[PDB]
């Protein structure tokens, strides 16, 4: 293998305004949302969960 | 038992019991000395319009600070660990009783000659006759000789209880798997109130301890008309 | 050094390893298991286990590990 | 025999041990005065002090797993 | 925007923000309980006709308080905001890691009154002792719930610890030594240093108490060859460091509030303080089993911890005594904030010294698990977090707000509080030596006069409480912004302004050798 | 991000009414849950 | 500014982590309680997604952004030094189990250690392999480190190439142990500390050779200079970490214990 | 009887151990067979064992300290 | 640096042997001599010592350490 580390301080050092979650580009994006998405679903599932286990 | 307005532990029935009454006292004594000692100096340090706000030196003061603490501590201890070691010296007991805990009531096992055992339950307060205690009272007291030294034996067949008698300075808690000892010395005849002392669920406020010390001629009665 | 390091690591380290295998792999054999006896401190059961019939542990072995009342 | 006396094995407020001990020693000795058709009577001691010491359902469930042949200790 | 500031914050002062408004909250939620624990004993007879309910209030009540309200505000609130700005420091060393300690703390509140919602709840008590919170006893989800519940509290607080270290050590400026930090930075590090040691250790013992409930262990079931008293033992060992965590960073606001209203650029005997401070948290790993003089111990055990407990007095007067002394010769300013400190200093030498009292297993005997302990740490510690808690509170709320107090408010506030913790809490020392028992929803007809007294002080607090409430409003009402505060030269965290801007030592301090 | 008195919170203090009525949202939740909780267990 | 300090970028990950934590616990108990599964993955899949995206983004900050100055990198040594003392408080909780328990050993086990019933493992079989294996994958990060801190690309690879699989044998022997083993997690007390005690232990060598071979992608990557390798450092203290507390486990339940 | 049979608890090659218990465990059960006027014979197999593979010098020594009152054992 | 390990020194280690200084203090004081018994193991004699009367051990105390012939 080479070193290619110059080439990813290019990339995440670009002055676009970017968090570093979201520097790597389009693929931080989608996996972010799917994190997300799964973590508010799951915590809205673990609530309806509860009001079930509430109950005889 | 206690009586309503009580400021104070409930009346020494052993000889243990009214050593912690005079430790108590002593111990007190400090606790009111220190308590308005620091209320006092508080209103000292706030009523004066003299001042003094450059740097204070502090090795002297704390000299005096942590000896005389240090003293008092010795004072309350010396006192404190000879009782301990009083409620461990090693007596000749003539009884052995076993009690039991359940959710929720106590039982007893007095096996020393026969298999003599019984529940003790609350009487509900549906069920008190005219001038019983509410919670505290039993169907089954616990029978036991006066002025004679008793080994109480302690478990539990289910949760974690503690069996307690204030007025004698009993606790001892009640854990399954486990038999904890203490002693038992009454200077007087009569009925002798506790209540159990470890969180057992739903009904932990609702299994009373009663002893009922009587003479041993009537104890040795009571014993051989269980038979 | 490095090289200390990994002369320790092929001279003593690896070696060390290679001896404990072969004296492992020479005990490796099965032993005959002890009869059953339901002894009430073993095989607990309060809860059932949350997998299979709820009465098997998680790495059951049938050939060694009975049940409560006794091997498969 | 009044009850189990002080016991210098056992000086401390859990006395689990002791009523163990007297059961395990109550119960091998009648073993051995069996063993020769022995007399029974030289286990007595033992037997006054586990029955002054020990709990009712313990002696009970001791007694339960020595029929079943699951009792753990040694006799 | 919002979301970016307040749900994905890497900034010390919104996270303390965000640790004051969760302890806010959780002390209604405390406080709720309380008044219906004095519910039900105001009176004998049953009230909620469930005694098992009654056992819930009890045990959610002492989480909540220490768990969700005492340790949030002290060290998430208190401490996210002050020790950065007291140390010059740009943020924590840990700052996104700092956010998931907040973050936790929800979840773990959730677990909780999931606990409370499913099945009978449980009503085990704070200590939640097998077996009566074994798999046969509380059957169901309630204790595991709970059990997840401290799990994720004991993180939060665990990694809160490892950051506030961190933070402290490494994030002075060159120049400053540990020897000129301030005496509330101190009361963290050393609170951290606890938690880091401690909540492992209750940690590895509610894991038992999950598995013994879930897996068949046998950890403490005698069936099996276990022990109940391991469980009490592992609790404990974390349990009387806790009592310390929930007091030192109090220690350290008392210092700080004491020194400033009494005119003073430093408090008395600073090496001492710290010394205090040091020796107090070493000796709080040492005492542990004056929690367990009823369970059957040997009398030798029973002696060494009955004097290795009594030594924590030493330390302790050390600081006692020289908050008395800095006050000595001062120009005391009668503001709000002194007065929850002179209370502090009062109630909180009053329940010390009912500690020093229960250390004698004799006595403890007699006073164990009756209202003798429930009097004894509602002084020191109910009273003694609460009062340094609303010290610190109304001391530091123009700095973190922006906004002045209605100082006449906030004496009526003090006044209504003070009345109502002594008329709750005293008459409970008469019942524990007559021996009412802790942990009961009802009690023997002579016991009913200072259980009556006792309910009505918890009205008193309530008023308290409320009005405090309307304090807080009243000041964000009228919105005066501050201009000047004294005593800058030697009260860094109000250097920057009122609020702070957001970032603060950008620019870091200049400090010579 | 604003800086500033009423600017560093999560809840607005523009009008004062609309922050007592947050307020009483906020602190009345707390207070009321445990009575609900009550409630709710006696309910069964 | 004219700090040293790291003043991070908002981020979503301790939101996810906190959550993660919601849903691993509720879903632990929604598989104790409720017969269902569903909960527990869900939490078990966000909270690796929320470790691969924040550790991710602390290589982004560090190899790529260079906010690792030398203060930074002293408080990430603390922290790590801080987090393993709390690892090893953890384990003292199951050692001090496993001492009550072995040390008063009460009528019910037979009064006896082991108990009546429990035919131990013969620590002279795997269990001294095992100790071979995590003694000798020490040896080998040594050499790893040296290797890196002299400007040694292959040796580096190799030394921590032999570590990683050293890790790997001690967890398929421990798998093959827990099989073989005729006592089980419910046989009673001695079940409970050796399963739950060398589980967590077991748990532990996962973790530490999952980062072991996050650092081997990081070096093939050329991510480490000879001078600035923290996240190397973090791992091997974490390594030896587990061999210390594999040898007490060795010692205490394995050896004494038998 | 022809000897002492193998012994599970004493199974290397220092039979020290072995000698010693069963010198113990005969002199333990006359003690407990004379106290109640019971039978020695019950006692006979620890003193075959314990003939067999005592040494004469050590079972000699041990008597005449058990007699002087400096026996080191527990009887 | 310094001024640590002399807040150290004055601060835990010299109070820690005050402390153990008074435990030690308090626990003082002669226990009874237990009843001289002859054992065979105690008190051994191969060779008479190289000072004294041959009989005495190098720091005898005569309240507490019998001769093989008894208390003297
Ligand atoms: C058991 C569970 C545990 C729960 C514990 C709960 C307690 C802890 C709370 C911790 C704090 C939470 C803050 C997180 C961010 C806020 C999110 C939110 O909902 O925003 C609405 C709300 C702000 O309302 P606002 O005035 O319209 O603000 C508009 C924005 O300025 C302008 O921004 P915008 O226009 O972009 O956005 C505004 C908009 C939309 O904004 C967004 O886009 C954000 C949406 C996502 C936010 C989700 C937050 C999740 C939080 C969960 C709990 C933590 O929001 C709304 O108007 C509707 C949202 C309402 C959601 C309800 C959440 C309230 C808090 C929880 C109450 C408890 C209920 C439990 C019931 C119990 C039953 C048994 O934020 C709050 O939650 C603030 C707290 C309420 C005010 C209290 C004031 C008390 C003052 C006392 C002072 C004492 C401390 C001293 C401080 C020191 C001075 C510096
Ligand atoms: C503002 C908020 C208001 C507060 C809430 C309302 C509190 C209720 C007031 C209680 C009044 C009781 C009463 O009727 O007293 C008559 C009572 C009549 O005397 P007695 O019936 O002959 O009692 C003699 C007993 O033998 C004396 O012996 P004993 O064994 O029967 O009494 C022992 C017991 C009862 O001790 C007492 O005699 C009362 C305690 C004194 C309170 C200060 O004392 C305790 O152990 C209490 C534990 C307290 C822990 C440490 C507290 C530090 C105090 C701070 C000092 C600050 C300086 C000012 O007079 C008193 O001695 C005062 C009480
Ligand atoms: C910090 C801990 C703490 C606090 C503050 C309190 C506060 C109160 N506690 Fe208690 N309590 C415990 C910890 C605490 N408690 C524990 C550990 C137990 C043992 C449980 C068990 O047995 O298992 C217990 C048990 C206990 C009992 C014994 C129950 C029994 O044994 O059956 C009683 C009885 O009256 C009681 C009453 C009260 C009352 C009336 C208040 C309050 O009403 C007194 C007044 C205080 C307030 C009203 C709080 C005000 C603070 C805020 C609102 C925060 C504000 C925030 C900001 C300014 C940022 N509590
Ligand atoms: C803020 C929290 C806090 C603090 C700081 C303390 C401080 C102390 N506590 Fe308390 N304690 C609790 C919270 C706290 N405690 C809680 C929550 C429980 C119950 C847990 C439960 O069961 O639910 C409890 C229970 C508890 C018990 C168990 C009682 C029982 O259950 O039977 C004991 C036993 O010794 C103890 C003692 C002490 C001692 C000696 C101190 C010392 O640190 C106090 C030292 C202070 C002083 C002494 C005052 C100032 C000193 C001077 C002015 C100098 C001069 C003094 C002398 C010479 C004496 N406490
Ligand atoms: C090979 C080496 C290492 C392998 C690791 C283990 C693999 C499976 C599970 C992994 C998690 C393990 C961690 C420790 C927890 C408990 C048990 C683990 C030990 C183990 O694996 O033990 C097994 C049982 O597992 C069981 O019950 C069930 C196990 C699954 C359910 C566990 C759920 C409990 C989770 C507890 C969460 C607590 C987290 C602590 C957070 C603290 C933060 C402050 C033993 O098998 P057995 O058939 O009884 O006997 C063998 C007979 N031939
Ligand atoms: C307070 C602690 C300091 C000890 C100093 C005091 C005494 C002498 C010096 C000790 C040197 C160390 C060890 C030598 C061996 C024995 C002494 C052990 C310590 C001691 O002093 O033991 C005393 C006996 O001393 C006796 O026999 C005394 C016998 C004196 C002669 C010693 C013989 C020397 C042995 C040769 C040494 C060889 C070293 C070789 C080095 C290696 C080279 C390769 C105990 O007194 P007691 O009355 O029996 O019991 C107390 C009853 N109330
Ligand atoms: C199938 C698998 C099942 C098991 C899943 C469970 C979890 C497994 C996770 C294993 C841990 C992986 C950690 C990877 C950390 C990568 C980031 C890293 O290493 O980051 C480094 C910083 O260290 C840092 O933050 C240090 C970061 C330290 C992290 C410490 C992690 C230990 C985690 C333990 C988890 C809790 C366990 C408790 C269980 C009860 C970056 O600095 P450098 O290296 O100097 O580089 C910079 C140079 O290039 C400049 O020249
Ligand atoms: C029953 C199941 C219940 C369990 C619930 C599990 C709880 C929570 C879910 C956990 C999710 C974790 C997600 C990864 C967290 C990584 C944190 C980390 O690595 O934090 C680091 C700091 O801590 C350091 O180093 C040293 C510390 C590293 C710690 C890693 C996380 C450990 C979590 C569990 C351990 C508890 C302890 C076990 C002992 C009790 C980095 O600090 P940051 O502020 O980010 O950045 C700073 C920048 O300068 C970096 O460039
Ligand atoms: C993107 C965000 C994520 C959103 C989360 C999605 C939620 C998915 C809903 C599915 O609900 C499931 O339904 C199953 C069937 O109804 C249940 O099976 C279980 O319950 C059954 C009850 O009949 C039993 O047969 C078994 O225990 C078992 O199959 C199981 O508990 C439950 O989870
Ligand atoms: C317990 C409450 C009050 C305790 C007060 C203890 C304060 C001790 C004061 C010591 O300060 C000194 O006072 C002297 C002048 O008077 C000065 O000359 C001296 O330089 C200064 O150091
Ligand atoms: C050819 C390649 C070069 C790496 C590089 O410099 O880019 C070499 C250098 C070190 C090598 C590794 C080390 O020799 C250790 C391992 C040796 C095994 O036989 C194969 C995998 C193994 C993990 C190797 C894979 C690969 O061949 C590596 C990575
Ligand atoms: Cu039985 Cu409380
Ligand atoms: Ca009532
Ligand atoms: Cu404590
Ligand atoms: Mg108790």
């Amino acid at each position: 293998f080479e070193n290619r580390v110059a080439e990813k301080q290019k990339l995440f050092q670009e002055d676009n305004g970017l968090p570093v979650h979201l520097k790597g580009g389009a693929t931080d994006n989608i996996l972010y949302r799917v994190t997300m998405t799964l973590c508010l679903g799951g915590t809205l599932y673990s609530l309806y969960c509860l009001g079930w286990a509430s109950f005889p | 038992m206690a009586y309503p307005m009580q400021l104070g532990f409930q009346d020494a029935t052993s000889p243990i019991m009214e050593e912690l009454l005079h430790f108590h006292d002593h111990t007190l004594m400090i606790v009111f000395l220190i308590s308005s000692l620091v209320l006092y100096i508080i209103s000292l340090m706030l009523t004066t319009k003299l001042t003094h706000t450059s740097t204070m030196d502090a090795q002297e003061v704390e000299t005096i600070w942590t000896i005389l603490p240090a003293i008092i501590l010795i004072l309350i201890a010396l006192p404190s660990l000879r009782i301990l070691y009083m409620m461990d010296e090693i007596n000749n007991p003539s009884l052995t009783v076993k009690t039991m805990g359940h959710q929720w009531y106590w039982s007893y096992e007095y096996t020393d000659y026969e298999d003599l055992s019984f529940d003790s339950y609350m009487i509900p307060t549906s069920e008190l006759k005219p001038g019983e205690l509410r919670l505290l009272e039993v169907d089954n007291r616990v029978v036991l000789p006066m002025e004679m030294t008793i080994r109480m034996l302690v478990s539990s067949e289910d949760v974690l209880h503690s069996w307690a008698v204030p007025s004698l300075g009993l606790k001892t808690d009640a854990i399954p798997g486990r038999l904890n000892q203490t002693t038992l010395m009454s200077s007087r005849p009569g009925l002798y109130y506790g209540q159990c002392s470890e969180i057992c669920g739903s009904n932990h406020s609702f299994m009373p301890i009663v002893l009922e010390l009587v003479p041993l001629k009537y104890f040795e009665k009571w014993s051989a008309s269980m038979l | 050094g490095a090289r200390t390091w990994r002369f320790l690591t092929f001279g003593l380290a690896l070696p060390s390893v290679a001896l404990c295998t072969l004296n492992s792999w020479l005990h490796s054999g099965h032993r005959e298991r002890p009869a059953f006896i339901p002894y009430h401190h073993l095989r607990i059961r309060t809860k059932p286990f949350s997998w299979g019939d709820g009465n098997h542990t998680f790495f059951h072995n049938p050939r060694v590990n009975p049940l409560p009342t006794g091997y498969e | 025999y009044q009850t189990a006396p002080f016991d210098s094995r056992f000086p401390n407020q859990n006395q689990t041990r002791n009523c163990w001990q007297n059961y395990l020693d109550f119960h091998r000795c009648e073993k051995a005065m069996t063993a020769k058709g022995g007399d029974v009577s030289v286990c007595e001691w033992y037997r006054r002090v586990y029955k002054s010491l020990c709990p009712i359902s313990w002696v009970s469930t001791w007694d339960d797993r020595r029929a079943e042949g699951t009792f753990p200790g040694k006799i | 925007m919002f979301i970016n500031r307040w749900l994905f914050s890497t900034n010390h002062k919104d996270i303390g923000t965000l640790y004051l408004l969760f302890g806010a909250w959780a002390g209604m939620v405390g406080t709720a309980l309380s008044l219906l624990i004095r519910a039900e004993l105001g009176q004998p007879g049953t009230l909620l006709g469930d005694d098992q309910i009654y056992n819930v209030v009890v045990t959610a009540h002492a989480f909540v308080m220490i768990f969700f309200m005492v340790m949030p505000i002290m060290i998430g609130g208190f401490g996210n905001w002050l020790v950065p700005l007291m140390i010059g420091a740009p943020d924590m060393a840990f700052p996104r890691m700092n956010n998931m300690s907040f973050w936790l703390l929800p979840p773990s509140f959730l677990l909780l009154l999931a606990s409370s919602m499913v099945e009978a709840g449980a009503g085990t008590g704070w200590t939640v002792y097998p077996p009566l919170a074994g798999n046969l006893a509380h059957a169901g989800a309630s204790v595991d719930l709970t059990i997840f519940s401290l799990h994720l509290a004991g993180v939060s607080s665990i990694l809160g610890a490892i950051n506030f270290i961190t933070t402290i050590i490494n994030m002075k400026p060159p120049a400053m030594s540990q020897y000129q930090t301030p005496l509330f930075v101190w009361s963290v590090m050393i609170t951290a240093v606890l938690l880091l040691l401690s909540l492992p250790v209750l940690a590895a013992g509610i894991t038992m108490l999950l598995t013994d409930r879930n897996l068949n262990t046998t950890f403490f079931d005698p069936a099996g060859g276990g022990d109940p008293i391991l469980y009490q033992h592992l609790f404990w060992f974390f349990g009387h460091p806790e009592v310390y965590i929930l007091i030192l960073p109090g220690f350290g606001m008392i210092s700080h509030i004491v020194t400033y209203y009494s005119g003073k650029k430093e408090p008395f005997g600073y090496m001492g303080m710290v010394w205090a401070m040091m020796s107090i948290g070493f000796l709080g790993f040492i005492v542990w089993a004056h929690h367990m003089f009823t369970v059957g111990m040997d009398v030798d055990t029973r002696a060494y911890f009955t004097s290795a407990t009594m030594i924590i007095a030493i330390p302790t007067g050390v600081k006692v005594f020289s908050w008395l002394a800095t006050l000595h010769g001062g120009n005391i300013k009668w503001s709000p904030a002194m007065m929850w400190a002179l209370g502090f200093i009062f109630l909180f030498t009053v329940g010390g010294l009912t500690g020093i009292v229960l250390a004698n297993s004799s006595l403890d005997i007699v006073l164990h698990d009756t209202y003798y302990v429930v009097a004894h740490f509602h002084y020191v510690l109910s009273m003694g977090a609460v009062f340094a808690i609303m010290g610190g509170f109304v001391h530091w709320f123009p700095l973190f707000s922006g906004y002045t107090l209605n100082d006449t408010w906030a004496k009526i506030h003090f006044a209504i509080m003070f009345v109502g913790v002594n008329m709750t809490f005293f008459p409970q020392h008469f019942l524990g030596l007559s021996g009412m028992p802790r942990r009961y929803s009802d009690y023997p007809d002579a016991y009913t006069m200072w259980n009556t007294i006792s309910s009505m002080g918890s009205f008193i607090s309530l008023t308290a409480v409320m009005l405090m409430v309307f304090i807080i409003w009243e000041a964000f009402a009228s919105k005066r912004e501050v201009l000047t505060v004294d005593l800058t030269t030697t009260n860094l965290e109000w250097l920057n302004g009122c609020p702070p801007p957001y970032h603060t030592f950008e620019e870091p301090t200049y400090v010579n050798l | 991000y604003e800086e500033g008195p009423g600017k560093n919170i999560p809840f607005s203090v523009e009008n004062k009414w609309r922050l007592l009525a947050m307020m009483t949202l906020f602190f009345g939740s707390g207070f009321a849950a445990p009575f609900f909780i009550v409630r709710h267990q006696l309910l069964k | 500014q004219t700090h040293a300090y790291h003043m991070v970028n908002p981020s979503p990950w301790p939101l996810t982590g906190a959550l993660s934590a919601l849903l691993m616990t509720s879903g632990l108990t929604m598989w104790f309680h409720f017969n269902s599964m569903t909960l527990l993955m869900i939490g078990l899949t966000t909270n690796m997604l929320t470790m691969y995206q924040w550790w991710r983004d602390v290589i982004r900050e560090s190899t790529f952004q260079g906010h690792h100055t030398p203060a930074v990198q002293k408080g990430l040594r603390y922290g790590m030094i801080l987090f393993i003392i709390s690892e090893v408080l953890f384990f003292t909780g199951f050692f001090w189990a496993f001492y009550h328990s072995s040390l008063a050993p009460t009528p019910e086990l037979g009064g006896c250690w082991p108990p009546t019933g429990i035919h131990p493992l013969n620590p002279l079989e795997v269990p001294l392999l095992n100790t071979s294996v995590l003694l000798a994958s020490g040896v080998s990060i040594t050499w790893a480190h040296h290797s890196l801190m002299e400007g040694d690309r292959k040796h580096m690879l190799q030394a921590l190439f032999i570590t990683i699989t050293l890790g790997v044998y001690f967890t398929l022997l421990q798998a093959s142990e827990y099989y073989e083993a005729p006592f089980t997690i419910s046989d009673g007390v001695y079940g409970s500390t050796f399963f739950v005690a060398t589980g967590f232990h077991g748990l532990h060598v996962i973790i530490g050779s999952t980062f072991l071979i996050v650092c081997f992608f990081r070096q093939l990557k050329f991510h480490f200079t000879s001078n600035h390798h923290f996240g190397f450092e973090a791992a091997a203290w974490y390594w030896h970490f587990v061999d210390v507390v594999w040898l007490f486990l060795y010692v205490s339940i394995y050896w004494w214990g038998s």
